[PDB]
């Protein structure tokens, strides 16, 4: 089954699908090709959560019903700057205006 | 080649399958690996990746279809962008 | 030049919802005229009674919203080994635009397009909503 995910790290994001049965680390290298950073220098996330680089996407939460096309899961994604890893951190997409008189 | 990079007005930069770009006939002629959108912001530049992620999976399938959804705050401007990228 | 056929071949149909809207069946008569027919409720079926060379297509019954029948806009009941013709309607993949102008046509009066901060062309747009006469001058053409 695929699963359908943005991969957010600050204002990037990463539209990709993967297999459900697909590990971390697979991700990881999909990330590396796109980005040009290896999988130790990443860690992904969902919501607070570290992933383990050997568990499915589907035994970290990513299924059919949670992670669609049309409303893809988020991983987030943090970089290793040489030593040590940056603060899992998710710049939020821009605010809608209010809803003008006519809709409301 | 296979991902693009489109970037909104307020700097977000979404990297999408370049095939799944290409379906709008309007970032075609803009790629003839990065495109700038100084009129759509992220929260609708976001959906537009996701329309593109839902036109590819559910287009030529005997599956059922689920509804698109657009939320009413974002409906005015990325009906605006879908005019413009004509999709 | 759309029209039933006038076979009086009896065939039975079952029309499937399985799109989110409610469906309003719509049979072209024998001069072509779209009659209306009870709608199906969304996730719903009913076995019907219809004929060999008939017509059929199917609209969001709030909207006028086109849908799909087994894939395509027109649904003609062939012939029954006893079993009934399924006809499964679902959603088209609309394009962005259309699937944005049927949500703004959701939550604005006609009065207020004009109101609307957009190009006269996206007023037109919002005006010319979906139409089953449209359809049928350009499914005849
Ligand atoms: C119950 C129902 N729900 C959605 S449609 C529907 C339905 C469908 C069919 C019927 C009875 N069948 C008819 O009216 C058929 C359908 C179509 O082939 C035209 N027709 C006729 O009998 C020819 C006619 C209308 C007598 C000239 C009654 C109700």
């Amino acid at each position: 089954m695929d699963v359908f995910l943005m991969i957010r790290r600050h204002k990037t994001t990463i539209f990709t699908d993967a297999k459900e049965s697909s590990t971390v680390f697979e991700l990881k290298r999909i990330v590396e090709g796109i980005l040009k950073r290896p999988p130790d220098e990443q860690r992904l996330y969902k919501d607070d959560q570290l992933l383990d680089d050997g568990k499915t996407l589907g035994e970290c939460g990513f299924t059919s019903q949670t992670a669609r096309p049309q409303a893809p899961a988020t991983v987030g994604l943090a970089f290793r700057a040489d030593d040590t890893f940056e603060a899992l951190c998710i710049e939020p997409f821009s605010s809608p205006p209010e809803l003008p008189d006519v809709m409301k | 080649m296979m991902y693009v990079k489109l970037i909104s007005s307020d700097g977000h930069e979404f990297i999408v399958k370049r095939e799944h770009a290409l379906t709008s006939g309007t970032i075609k002629a803009m790629l003839s690996n990065e495109v700038n959108f100084r009129e759509i912001p992220s929260h609708v530049l976001s959906k537009v990746c996701m329309y593109f992620t839902y036109k590819v999976r559910y287009t030529n399938s005997s599956t059922e279809i689920p509804e698109f959804p657009i939320a009413p705050e974002i409906a005015l401007e990325l009906l605006m962008a879908a005019n413009f990228l004509d999709c | 030049v759309l029209r039933s056929v006038n076979s009086r071949e009896p065939s039975q149909v079952i029309f499937c919802n399985r799109s989110p809207r409610v469906v309003l069946p719509v049979w072209l008569n024998f001069d072509g005229e779209p009659q209306p027919y009870p709608t199906l409720p969304p996730g719903t079926g009913r076995r019907i009674h219809s004929y060999r060379g008939h017509l059929w297509l199917f609209r969001d019954a709030g909207t006028h919203d086109g849908l799909l029948v087994n894939q395509t806009e027109l649904f003609v009941p062939s012939l029954n080994d006893g079993q009934p013709i399924f006809a499964n309607i679902t959603l088209p993949v609309y394009t962005l635009k259309e699937r944005c102008l049927q949500v703004v046509r959701s939550l604005v009066k006609p009065e207020n397009y004009r109101r609307l901060d957009i190009v006269r062309s996206l007023y037109e747009d919002l005006e010319d909503h979906p139409n089953v006469q449209k359809d049928l001058e350009r499914l005849t053409q």
